[PDB]
């Protein structure tokens, strides 16, 4: 199921 | 209005009463937002991304207002790092990429 | 082109001289590709989403082709769940939303 691709630099 | 993407595309959005800020994301299938009360029944779901999946509640026919813009549906509560507007909304505010 | 977003914005990318399919993600800093081989060294990098953190290898000044757009720039490789184009290269080919 994934779907929320949110990605953030440390 | 046109949003370049140096930055993060952060805006301003109403929901249930309350101010916040959120993300503009174009991979997301889902909005999904801090904790926060709601109306409504709900129900539990799982949702994944970049590292696994985290368990929110979904809440059914909520509107939220997105930099000034109407739009209803379904809204994910839970332990998100940021409030996320997904593909459910955006396109009821008629958000496209333009290349 | 304008992309709308009833369905996931994915594109064709070319990369190491193979076709590969992405999501073009405005919610994402960096541009995030699942294992391969890439040439030169490598720099380690922790990223964030939706579940947690991901350790991946960061590339610098790879090229690559998106909807068949040339950019060249930073690529991370690791255990993503789908091959993500970020905001460092949604601007390198011009990438704007719009409402």
């Amino acid at each position: 199921r994934p779907g929320n691709x949110l990605q953030s630099r440390p | 209005p046109q949003i370049t993407l140096w930055k993060r595309p952060l805006v301003t959005i109403k929901i249930g009463g309350q101010l916040k800020e959120a993300l503009l994301d174009t991979g997301a299938d889902d909005t999904v937002i801090e904790e926060m009360s709601l109306p409504g029944r709900w129900k539990p779901k799982m949702i994944g991304g970049i590292g696994g999946f985290i368990k929110v509640r979904q809440y059914d026919q909520i509107i939220i207002e997105i930099a000034g813009h109407k739009a209803i549906g379904t809204v994910l509560v839970g332990p998100t790092p940021v409030n996320i507007i997904g593909r459910n909304l955006l396109t009821q505010i008629g958000a496209t990429l333009n290349f």
